[PDB]
RNA sequence: AUUGACGGAAGGGCACCACC
């Protein structure tokens, strides 16, 4: 009875939707990063004609935007791109304030701290480098880093053992201790490149996924391995859920929602049938985001859309 | 049942009486409503779906209709409501059978609607090269494709104009044509009464249709009609894609629709001509994807003059009015008994049957 | 409400010939304020059927090599010819132009296979031929004569649109059909 | 003195012909008789969907 | 012309046979992989090779193309 | 108070830079009004943005164009493109993106060149003839 | 018997320094 429905789309993009971000302060505004080199700040006018309308575009970078994240107060955004830079946007004006320029190659992912004091990024030059809110590269880890690219680097919103979780294309999940920027635990399980990594809201669990189509849950207190779930296709993004004990994943063109207590698929959200001729693959979901109330799932896609899945009861 | 008159399409091809003066007016009634240029200018690669609107049925025979019934017995002896002379004006184009009831009671010659194995609903692809199979209860079956087509010209008619805005009110109300209780869904559709000379007391009291009015670029009254086509399964009847060609090769789309639908286009053209309207609006409607009904999208609207377009359906109003006069001539020898004009479906020749004991 | 040169409406023209409906571009999307635009219509095939018909008439008037490239001159002679047409006839000059295109186009030609077997004519090619015939009729009527090119263009396509044989384009069309009928 | 002209819609373009490659061959469907798809030679640029004015009908092409 | 030459096709084939596990049907990620793993002296040749790699990976999914030998043979137990 | 954008528009070698700021409906090219630019045959090309978008869309801005390079016709096409792109960029940056979408659809639907530059430029002459493709007349016998 | 060149041989292809 707790399945979802398709409540409407958010047109207005000219490329794949590589990342979507929300914030608990403003429940009427989401950010979507794309491959048309622009970020769109939406306004959720939940009406019949359109669920959302593009309120304001941000047009800084010169390549695809590959990540985006909103600060805690919901005022400053942080974006990373394939041109090798990071930008700290001020949402009210719509213009950038700081431009981080250390990274040589394409910046795959960006993250913020819980208190937004220090930020971290990851890139195709096989380095994970921290920064601060003023604009200077503080510390660039190089010892025992990933042998291939880094594709998702995230913090952990929890006071005890503040850590940096990361994953890359060498099939390894590394847990970094933030106080000394030293390696702490190395996870070796995955058998294909890792496209995403996520941390549970309650700061106890972590998830990881990629090419092998399987999602592995790793404990963050003792570095163990709880279990592993199997998705149909390439896991392009994972996203835990704040209110409910669920893990969502974007497997190929569908979205699988694994419960974490009975470990069954509660729902497998599929898009409707279009292009009835069986000559082309459907568009693949690329990103996932949960609203703070946990009643709405925003899903990026490959046909330049952003679909809105609403949970029912 | 008695057999009285039978004539083929060949005789209708060479029947003519060009005696049609500039028409007068008797009375105009019915509130009008304006349109939206943005809904008109919707074009290919900029789609918009087709919802459902509520059409208040207003098809009534002249005798039962109170406005006509308070004017038919007063003056005039030949009467025919709108979209009913098209039957006699599309004989050489049609291949199927229609049914209508001309009652020659006394000197009165008033047309009325009757049903005998055929209905008044829209007929699609009737006279095309390699006609559709229409077998069983398929998606392309005749009654269901016709029901889908009537669905579209009922909904899109009430979906192209700004219906929610304050409807302009003409001076005379339409009596009993959806007037008993104000359902508030009474459309812009107005009806005129006009009289023109054609022959031996053939001052024809004729109803008209105005499916809306469009405000001028400078601003004035300019009546319009809203009627639309439908696309389905382009491989059949030697079709062509509208979602790839409407923007730059719309002329070919009109050409192939004329080639496919000829009786239907003539049926519409008769109405758009006799109404004296300014613009004829043809909407272009197509399915969301092939082999899937109950879902449609409006791909555009084209404006052409109802007279110019009558010249482009290779239809002569002279021979049309003449075949009308000649079918009235063939219906002049008959008597007070009414006549159900049921054509022959398989082999297209016009026919009629005098009704025993007023058969209905 | 886009009016050609600011004063000629474009929604009451009527292309009465079904064949030339999608080649004489004059209404609803093809309305423009001027017969001048950076074209790029000779890039791909058939793209010049998406050009406004007055800009084709303007383009085909920059001819004989002393008037090559002089498009502003042809724009103003088209403007002046349209004003002369509206004075003489009493109807929209775009309608008169469209009727001159329809009447002046040849619909059966004769190609050299050998003796010249008759052939049918494409709609785009008969639009091309109609434009070229009207332009050269105007051009050769205004050469070494006190009349100006605006009056000659006006009287040329007025006589074309009405169908009389005193135009040059009607003479050439009749001659082409006469040979292509006597030599089927 | 001769029969009236007819209109015909091009159905598909078969390929070009003529000595210098000037003409092109198409198969047209009449707009009145709704049958008898005949091959005709047409001068000038022709594509699918075009409407042709046939000054003389009932004559088949070279092929 | 748009006809890829022998250098583009042969390079694409060797890249696929050696690095099948790192290529999807995405031209841009393929371009980045081929610029990490190969030494291509220009940027047009890199783009042409990545385009043919993308076009071939869109054929690997629909059966084994003649000319490419990979570990996919093993999973054809049948 | 810094509400201003500078956007450009190019036709062949011409380049017009339109400066659009907050103001009260004034458009001036090189200090001259918009209805006094010299090729008054092609006046409606200059008036086309204001005639498609109306006056209320322009009645809250001050536009001042400065054009340099190219010939007369190329200069007024640059003026056209710069005015349209300037209004679109001002609308995008300072009011809302829905309004930008609406006016960009109106302009793009009428004519693409109001927001996309024409990429054609003159070709290079070769050493066989008078121009790029033409060649000198060749003689036999 | 082979390679080249030629045929006022017989088939294909190409080029606005060839044509339409
Ligand atoms: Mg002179
Ligand atoms: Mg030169
Ligand atoms: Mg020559």
């Amino acid at each position: 009875t707790e399945q979802m429905t398709l409540r409407g789309t958010l047109k207005g993009h000219n490329g794949w939707v590589t990342q979507i971000a929300t914030t608990p302060q403003f429940p009427d505004m989401i950010l979507s990063a794309s491959r048309d080199k622009t970020i769109i700040m939406w306004k959720l006018t939940r009406d019949e004609t359109n669920y959302g309308i593009p309120q304001r575009a941000l047009r800084g970078h010169s390549h695809f935007v590959s990540d985006v994240v909103i600060s805690s107060d919901g005022q400053f955004a942080l974006s990373g791109s394939w041109d090798g830079t990071l930008r700290l946007w001020d949402l009210t004006t719509g213009t950038t304030t700081r431009r981080f320029v250390g990274h040589t190659k394409d910046v795959l992912s960006v993250a913020f701290s819980s208190d937004n004091r220090q930020i971290v990024s990851g890139s195709r030059d096989k380095t994970i480098k921290l920064w601060n809110t003023l604009g200077v590269c503080k510390y660039t880890v190089q010892d025992e880093s990933h042998s291939e690219w880094v594709s998702c680097v995230r913090f952990s919103p929890n006071s005890s053992n503040p850590i940096i979780v990361s994953c890359g294309w060498d099939k390894l999940v590394k847990v970094w201790n933030l106080a000394n920027c030293k390696l702490k635990t190395n996870h070796i399980g995955h058998t294909g490149y890792l496209n995403t990594v996520t941390v549970s809201p309650d700061g106890s669990l972590c998830a990881s996924g990629g090419k092998d189509g399987q999602a592995m849950l790793w404990d963050l207190n003792e570095g163990k391995h709880l279990y592993t779930l199997d998705g149909g296709d390439i896991i392009n993004a994972l996203c835990f859920s704040p209110n409910r004990y669920w893990l969502c994943a974007a497997t190929g063109p569908s979205i699988k929602i694994w419960d974490l207590e009975g470990k069954i698929i509660v729902d497998e959200l599929k898009q409707e049938v279009i292009s009835t001729s069986s000559k082309a693959e459907p568009p693949q979901c690329t990103s996932l985001a949960w609203s703070a109330d946990g009643q709405t799932l925003f899903a990026g896609y490959t046909d330049n859309l952003v679909r809105v899945w609403q949970v029912t009861i | 049942w008695e057999v009285k008159e039978e004539m083929d399409f060949p005789q209708l091809m060479k029947m003519r009486y060009l005696e049609v003066s500039e028409p007068q007016d008797i009375e105009c009634c019915g509130a009008l409503e304006y349109y939206d240029k943005a809904f008109d200018r919707i074009t290919t690669r900029s789609e918009k779906p087709l919802r459902s609107i509520k059409r208040i049925f207003h098809t009534v025979t002249t005798t039962d209709d109170p406005v006509i019934r308070k004017l038919a017995k007063t003056q005039g002896n030949v009467f025919a409501t709108d979209a009913i002379l098209a039957t006699l004006m599309s004989c050489t184009r049609s291949v199927y059978s229609w049914d209508i009831v001309v009652q020659r009671v006394g000197s009165k010659l008033f047309f009325d609607k009757r049903d005998n194995s055929d209905f008044d609903l829209l007929t699609v692809s009737e006279t095309a090269n390699e006609p559709p199979q229409d077998e069983g209860n398929s998606f392309n079956s005749p009654r269901n494709l016709a029901m889908e087509a009537t669905y579209i010209n009922h909904n899109f008619s009430q979906q192209c104009l700004r219906m929610g805005k304050e409807r302009y009110n003409f001076p005379n109300p339409n009596p009993f044509v959806e007037d008993d209780m104000d359902k508030n869904e009474i459309a812009s559709v107005a009806y005129r009464y006009r009289r023109w000379k054609l022959g031996d007391d053939i001052d024809l009291i004729v109803r008209c249709e105005h499916d809306g009015v469009m405000t001028g670029a400078n601003g004035e009254v300019s009546f319009i009609n809203i009627k639309t086509l439908n696309e389905w399964d382009s491989r059949h009847c030697n079709g062509v894609d509208w979602r790839q060609k409407l923007d730059s090769q719309r002329g070919a789309v009109i050409a192939t629709e004329l080639k496919n639908n000829s009786y239907k286009l003539a049926r519409w053209t008769c109405c758009a001509l006799l109404a004296g309207s300014e613009y004829l609006k043809l909407g272009y409607v197509s399915r969301y994807h092939v082999k899937d009904s109950s879902r449609h999208v409006i791909l555009g609207t084209q404006q052409f003059k109802p007279n110019e377009f009558a010249s482009q359906i290779n239809l002569s109003v002279e021979n049309a009015w003449g075949i009308l006069r000649c079918v009235i001539d063939i219906c002049m020898k008959l008597e007070e008994g009414k006549y159900l004009i049921l054509k022959d479906p398989n082999k297209q020749v016009i026919r009629v049957y005098s009704l025993p004991d007023g058969t209905f | 409400d886009i009016k050609l040169f600011g004063k000629w409406s474009t929604d009451d023209v009527q292309i009465n010939d079904i064949s030339l409906q999608d080649y004489i571009a004059v209404k609803e999307k093809y309305a423009k304020y001027l017969p001048h635009s950076a074209g790029r219509y000779a890039a791909k095939r058939f793209r010049k059927a998406q050009c406004p018909i007055v800009e084709r008439l303007t383009n085909s008037m920059m001819m004989h090599g002393r008037n090559n490239g002089k498009k502003l001159m042809t724009v103003r002679i088209v403007k002046h010819a349209f004003e002369i047409i509206h004075l003489l006839t009493g109807e929209n000059p775009l309608q008169v132009l469209v009727n001159a295109i329809i009447n002046s186009g040849p619909r059966e030609d004769s190609t050299r296979i050998g003796r010249r077997q008759a052939v049918d004519v494409s709609p785009l090619r008969r639009v091309n031929q109609a434009i070229w015939l009207l332009c050269t009729g105007a051009r050769e009527a205004a050469f070494r004569n006190i009349k100006t090119i605006a009056e000659c263009l006006a009287d040329e396509l007025i006589n074309a649109a009405k169908g009389s044989s005193n135009s040059y384009a009607i003479k050439k069309k009749d001659e082409l059909e006469r040979v292509a009928k006597s030599n089927r | 003195r001769v029969q009236p002209i007819k209109l015909a819609r091009v159905t598909k373009v078969l390929g070009r012909t003529g000595s210098q490659g000037q003409c092109t061959q198409v198969r047209v469907e009449f707009m009145d008789d709704t049958s008898r798809s005949i091959i005709r030679n047409v001068k000038g640029p022709v594509r699918e969907g075009d409407v042709l004015t046939l000054l003389e009908s009932e004559r088949e092409a070279r092929r | 012309g748009r006809v890829r030459t022998k250098t583009v096709k042969k390079a694409a084939r060797v890249i696929i046979e050696k690095y099948y596990t790192r290529l999807g049907n995405d031209f841009h990620t393929n371009k980045r992989v081929c610029e990490e793993i190969a030494i291509i002296p220009s940027k047009k040749l890199r783009n042409k090779i990545a385009g043919y790699v993308t076009h071939l990976m869109k054929r690997i999914q629909r059966g084994p193309v003649r000319g490419i030998s990979i570990k996919l043979q093993e999973e054809e137990r049948e | 108070p810094l509400q201003s954008v500078q956007v450009f528009g190019r036709k062949k070698t011409a380049t017009a830079v339109a400066h659009c700021k907050r103001g009260n409906g004034l458009i001036k090219v090189n200090g001259r009004p918009l209805e006094m630019i010299e090729p008054r045959t092609l006046q409606y090309k200059l008036l086309e943005p204001v005639l498609l978008l109306g006056k209320e869309r322009f009645a809250g801005v001050d536009i001042r164009v400065r054009v340099k390079g190219g010939g007369h016709v190329a200069q007024i096409y640059a003026i056209r493109q710069s005015i349209s792109k300037a209004l679109v960029a001002y609308y995008q940056k300072y009011v809302d993106e829905a309004s930008k979408k609406e006016i960009k659809d109106i302009l793009i639907q009428y004519d693409r060149t109001l927001l996309v530059a024409d990429p054609r430029r003159c070709e290079s002459k070769k050493f066989g003839g008078p121009g790029a493709r033409a060649r000198y007349q060749k003689s036999y016998r």
